């Protein structure tokens, strides 16, 4: 629920 | 006299860049948006000498003692406008209360690449008597107004 | 019985034990040991109060039941004073707590040798509410009025 | 279509902390200011793409000559970098910009006066970085690229 | 005919002064951890007077004017200065002895010890102050004539 | 150059030092230990004038003499002639200038009158104010006050 | 941007380097090493607009005397020596820059001191024989210290245009 | 890091 792309 | 306030939102809304406009006094141009510590400055606010310990949440003690929340949302986004509910409900489940001292204000109206129109951040705002106010932390808009308000709001709750 | 544990945590050559050591045994150390750390200990009449300072003059190289610190810099240093949030950030982290009960005091300020600005020596102490002083333990300036005002600071927390 | 830039600096004002988050994303806790490999990344600069082959350097084209503004000696150090950057090209004039790294901290003595006067004294742009924020992180790169650019042509 | 010392820390520019105002030309470097008793007549100020300085590094009763010098570029050689008012006034033990307070190398543009510092310090003894910095020649030579200024008076 | 020597007199607990040290390094002092005096000085536009406040706040254990009493003591107001005739024995002179000042006027616990604070002081006819470090009140003035006496006993 | 790129010619002992730390530096130099020559430089409010103004105190040098868009040609009104090497750094301007036309303005400098010589008339006849402007600086009295420089930027917008 | 120097 985060992370970049 | 002191007041401990927070600062609910999306991510790229502008949610700490209000906190550190108005704190610490110069636009951020970028700070992460998963990071937030409760960031405080004592102003002359109102006619009166308080103390402004913020916190810029990002999704305990405060989420409590939230004696006013900055729910805010971007006048350029569309999807932050929605999801106030995500956290207008937020704040009112957590304090289980329908009254909880609380002001929209619409960040970053700076930009004309901008759709969402001061009636929508008016008949929203109106639908729960909160004030509203428009901000943009590049140029220290309402930026001050914004957390002012909220206090005044606080002192009325209570008494 | 009424009693407070109290701990000054600082650089070596501040004046940590210089205020220890004036407060409680009365008169200017000349120079103590900055690599000891008893832990002190004094009755006075704190506050139309009977208090108990047992205070620790800390040195690194307690902190748990540190219920105020008197975290401290030179008013005629700077590396002394950016250390402070090194010093902060210890004592919450220990702590894990963002309200702990301190005092950031500006010591040996009977030098005309100085550069910490009382401005530096206030947003700093403002930016975290906490009280400031300018203490000189040649003088015995807020020497007291240092450690005083922590333990108004210890009261508070409770209630 | 590159650019390859270098990071000037003291121990302890964050030279590679700057390199790394905006290269590999995140705040370095710490590190060890013994090494430095010649970092690089493609990033859409500015309406362009370019290529930044960078050097933290610890003891060319765009220099970041960087100080802490919890520092003092690293902000006095600057001519020891100022000379330095100017004393291998043989050129009074090489694109640089001058950064004041960590301003996430409140325990800060050089206020923007001395990092703005000291940096018109060169007329190269200042910033304010904080790799623990991602600030002008990118800011400061990225302006080294357009004072590259001006230099040329 | 004054017998002058220049006390400061390793950094300042102690050297840089005593060998640009009598050799005349920007010492590269000197080795601090040596210290000759330098001279050199000038016609200091309407008068014909002779310099014989000395360049401390860490007379000493004899130094009719002690030059006490800070670096603008610096701030623990600025804060050490008490540690050298002291000396100073401690060897002589006098409250009274003929200073001037220069703040040296004023020709670079990395300086935080503001003028402000380098005078309300100067003003907290009433002795003189000015800006030197050897590779200019700038006060070099205005540092040592003041100091003679201060020796005349304090006798008379 | 301009310059004025200038020392205060008094007992301890009046807040001898309170007066130098907020007329020159401008805070009050919370607490100053009373067994040390430096000779402290500063210079002011001293009325119209460029003149350097070379002032001493002894202690036991000169140009004018800042003899002090606090308003609310008694033992240190009735010293004032033990420090009056004290200032008078050395300068072996019945005519130097000084100024009698009644500090710590701030507090409300007081019992020494403005009367006494004058007939006392129209009994050397040298002037009279009433000082409170914790406000910088007549402090100034205070000193301000015997330069003026300075420059008259010359002339 | 708006940037401007200034030369300070004179003699030595007339106040060249004076007048570029003065305007830039603000203090009154006392002695500067004439041995020496740094491109100086400072952003001003310039006159209704935003200037940078990197001088070039001369007692990359090539790529100053070559697009010095305005040359401070500066004499001592306490001289003779240094107003009658007047033509031979005026000459010298217009022979590197092969201009007969160059930005240019001639002051009086350190017009301070009591013991002149060189009358305001020479410091204008002259002047009036290139058009230029004239000032009168002293840079211990920050005169037309700023008037000099700020004059020149005119010589060199007009000049464009 | 102890030392003296
Ligand atoms: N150029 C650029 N600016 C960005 C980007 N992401 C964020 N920003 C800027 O940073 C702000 C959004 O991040 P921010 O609002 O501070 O995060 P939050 O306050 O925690 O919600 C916006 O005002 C943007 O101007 C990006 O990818 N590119
Ligand atoms: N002998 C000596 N004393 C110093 C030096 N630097 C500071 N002091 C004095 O030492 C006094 C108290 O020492 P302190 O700082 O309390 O020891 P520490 O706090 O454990 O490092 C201060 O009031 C200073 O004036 C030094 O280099 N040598
Ligand atoms: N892991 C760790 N990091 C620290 C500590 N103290 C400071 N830091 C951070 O580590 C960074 C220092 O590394 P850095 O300055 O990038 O090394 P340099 O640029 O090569 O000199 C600073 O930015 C601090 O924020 C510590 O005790 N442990
Ligand atoms: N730029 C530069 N200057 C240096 C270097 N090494 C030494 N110096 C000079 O060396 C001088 C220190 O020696 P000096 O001041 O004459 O000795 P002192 O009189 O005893 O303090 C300084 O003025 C510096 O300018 C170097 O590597 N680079
Ligand atoms: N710690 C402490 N400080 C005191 C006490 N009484 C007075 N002071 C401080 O000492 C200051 C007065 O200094 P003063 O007595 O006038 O100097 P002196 O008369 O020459 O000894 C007052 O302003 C108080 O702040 C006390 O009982 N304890
Ligand atoms: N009386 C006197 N004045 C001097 C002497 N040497 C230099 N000066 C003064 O120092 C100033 C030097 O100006 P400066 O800017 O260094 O000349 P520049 O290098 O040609 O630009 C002049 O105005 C002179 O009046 C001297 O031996 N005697
Ligand atoms: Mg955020
Ligand atoms: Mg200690
Ligand atoms: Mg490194
Ligand atoms: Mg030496
Ligand atoms: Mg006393
Ligand atoms: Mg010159």
């Amino acid at each position: 629920l985060y992370d970049v792309a | 006299t002191e007041y401990k306030l927070v600062v609910v939102g999306a991510v790229g809304v502008g949610k700490s860049a209000l906190t550190i406009q108005l704190i610490q006094n110069h636009f951020v141009d970028e700070y992460d948006p998963t990071i937030e510590d409760s960031y405080r400055k004592q102003v002359v606010i109102d006619g009166e000498t308080c103390l402004l310990d913020i916190l810029d949440t990002a999704g305990d003690q405060y989420m409590r003692t939230g004696e006013g929340f900055l729910c805010v949302f971007a006048i350029n986004n569309t999807k932050s406008f929605e999801d106030i509910h995500h956290y207008r409900e937020q704040i009112k489940r957590v304090k289980d209360s329908e009254d909880v001292p609380m002001v929209l204000v619409g960040n970053k109206c700076d930009l004309p690449s901008r759709t969402v129109d001061t009636k929508q951040a008016q008949d929203l705002a109106r639908s729960y008597g909160i004030p509203f106010i428009e901000t943009s932390a590049k140029t220290r808009q309402g930026v001050d107004d914004a957390f002012y308000t909220l206090v005044r709001e606080i002192r009325k709750h209570k008494e």
